[PDB]
């Protein structure tokens, strides 16, 4: 199992190293529910290092883009605007999702998962190749998310005067290199803050640095309960490669218009799209327990006939105060199903896929 | 603090304090609630129940996991911590005060006189 450049500060700050995926990384420093607080009322910040960020360079970059990607970075027109999308498979099915930056014409960054690198990289180079494309993996950075309502404030003490220019105004989903920090008003939170990458002989320094301005060390325990809350997809759960993303609520990232721009999956999704598909919905269980992933979801139409999903994610919501899920369902549920726990049958509610929107429950 | 002195000990990794009144008060150790991380929630056994040592009595339910408690000693159920309904991170918290599990009144010498002690657990921990 591989280990960040950070490592030893996470040791320092009292962490519990687990496996994840080859890297270990801290699942707490102590309280799971303490650090997810500390993202949702004040600031919290997480060793984002082992997702692989690729830049990409050439007059052929945006052309390529809007071809491998189901978002449509076309719509990126300001210097550093990102979006989220998914990347497909010919069939349809969900290679991964990620983040992409626009810089200059000739100069986007991509941000993946650190499960699917290789896949996505190789993907990635299959692909770029005849568009010419200059590929970098930058394993040179380290990232730490900083994340939560003064998560800005406390990041930006750090900042100079020239970084403090850089950012001062910048609204959600943007990124911007101020000298050898990159700044993003990105996160998997559903709270505001930043992304920032730097060099990974600069990144120990920093994550002290950021514990001193008073940003909570938090682990991948709080990780998984705050984006769970706030609806965001988990590659491996909520998607893969069989899974289509109009299955997995990524519906709004697909951008249809305009209709004469071909990418990797459109055809499959069009004839999905028009044979119907199963859907991820939100599942909130108010009675004692936790629902926990791969439970089947049980329920029963007007006419008396049983019909059954899946939870692809399953928590415990500090924020709620009960169990949530992610499921995915066949069309046509409707407000409660029932869930096999143990050898009981559970009733919950189902809700939209998302629990907590701009701060509080969306209830 | 870690390993209170006054303590016995199983392993299982609960610990057992004698009451005045002879019945024992069983939660779980610092160690047990450390690799536990936070309880959301318990499911206490019912008082008036036997139980036999080694018996599954109790579930902590953490953010990760559903996790057994055993019974340390054989006898019965006298009483459990209704605290933890409201407040199950006292297990987390207090585990050897306001984060105890249940009292039991045991019902065998033998297995009492098998339990560790302060010193015998502190050896287990250190042990691996
Ligand atoms: C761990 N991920 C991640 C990344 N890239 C970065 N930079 N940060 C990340 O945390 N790429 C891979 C995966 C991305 N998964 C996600 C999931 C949701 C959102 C997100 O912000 N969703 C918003 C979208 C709002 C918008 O598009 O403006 C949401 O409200 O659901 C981002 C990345």
């Amino acid at each position: 199992a591989q280990q960040t450049p950070l490592y030893e500060q996470h040791t320092l700050c009292g962490a519990r190293m687990v496996d994840f995926h080859g890297w270990m990384m801290p699942l707490h420093y102590g309280s799971q529910i303490d650090e997810h607080h500390a993202v949702r009322t004040d600031a919290g910040m997480f060793d984002v290092s082992h997702m692989t960020i690729v830049d990409l360079r050439g007059s052929r970059t945006r052309e390529f883009l809007r071809y491998l990607l189901a978002n449509d970075v076309a719509k990126l027109t300001k210097s550093g605007k990102a979006l989220y999308s998914g990347m497909l498979n010919a069939s349809g099915g969900v290679i991964d999702d990620l983040i992409v930056y626009y810089f200059t014409e000739d100069f986007f960054r991509l941000v993946v998962n650190s499960a699917t690198r290789e896949k996505d990289l190789s993907w990635i180079t299959q692909h770029a190749e005849p568009f010419g494309i200059e590929i970098t993996v930058r394993d040179d950075l380290s990232m730490i998310a900083v994340q939560g309502p003064n998560a800005q404030a406390k990041a930006a003490t750090l900042f100079n005067d020239a970084q403090r220019q850089a950012v001062e105004g910048m609204k959600p989903f943007f990124g911007v290199q101020a000298g050898d920090l990159f700044i993003a008003t990105t996160g998997y939170t559903g709270e505001a803050g930043y992304e920032i990458a730097l060099p990974n002989e600069k990144a120990a320094d920093f994550w002290r640095a950021l514990v001193e301005a008073g940003v909570k060390p938090c682990g991948l325990g709080a990780r998984d309960t705050l984006r769970l809350e706030a609806g965001m997809n988990l590659y491996g759960q909520e998607m893969d490669e069989t899974i289509s993303p109009l299955a997995a609520n990524m519906g709004w990232t697909i951008a249809w218009e305009p209709a004469d721009r071909d990418f990797i999956g459109r055809e499959a999704l069009e004839v999905q799209r028009e044979h119907g598909t199963e859907k991820l919905v939100g599942l909130v269980m108010t009675e004692k327990g936790v629902l926990r992933n791969e439970l089947p979801v049980r329920f029963t139409d007007a006419q008396g006939n049983q019909h059954e999903g899946i939870i692809t994610s399953g928590t415990f919501s500090p924020t709620l105060g009960y169990s949530i899920a992610l499921a995915r369902v066949p069309e046509g549920i409707g407000e409660t199903a029932i869930v096999q726990i143990r050898n009981r049958e559970m009733p919950v509610k189902v809700t939209k896929p998302v629990f907590v929107r701009n701060g509080k429950a969306v209830a | 603090s870690n390993v209170p002195a006054e303590l016995k000990y199983s392993k299982e990794h609960e610990w057992l304090r004698k009451e005045a009144d002879g019945t024992y008060t069983v939660g779980i150790t610092e160690h047990a609630q450390e690799l536990l991380g936070d309880m959301v929630f318990v499911d206490l056994p019912e008082v008036g129940a036997t139980v036999s040592a080694g018996d599954d009595c109790a579930v902590a339910e953490s953010v990760k996991a559903a996790s057994d408690i055993y019974a340390p000693v054989s006898g019965e159920i006298v009483a459990v911590n209704d605290a933890l309904s409201d407040s199950p991170e006292l297990v987390n918290s207090e585990p050897y005060a306001g984060g105890w599990i249940f009292k039991i009144k045991a019902s065998d010498e033998s297995e009492l006189e098998s339990l560790l002690d302060a010193t015998a657990y502190e050896a287990l921990l250190e042990d691996e």
